[PDB]
């Protein structure tokens, strides 16, 4: 469906969002 | 200073789009 289809597309932005958190904490902490 | 302020606009959008995934999963089952 729609809804299925932009709920999936929206855990990946999420994991996107993620990964570019994480590799900021890694940048301040060094 | 700055990688604290793109962390926050990073957590911003993080949470808004936690905010969407669960109006979504909510709206896939009615």
């Amino acid at each position: 469906g729609q809804l299925k289809q932009r709920r999936a597309a929206l855990k990946q932005r999420i994991a996107a969002l993620k990964q570019r958190r994480a590799a900021l904490k890694w940048q301040i902490q060094g | 200073g700055q990688l604290e302020q793109e962390l926050a606009a990073l957590d911003q959008e993080i949470a808004a789009a936690e905010q969407e995934l669960a109006a979504l999963d909510w709206q896939i089952q009615g």
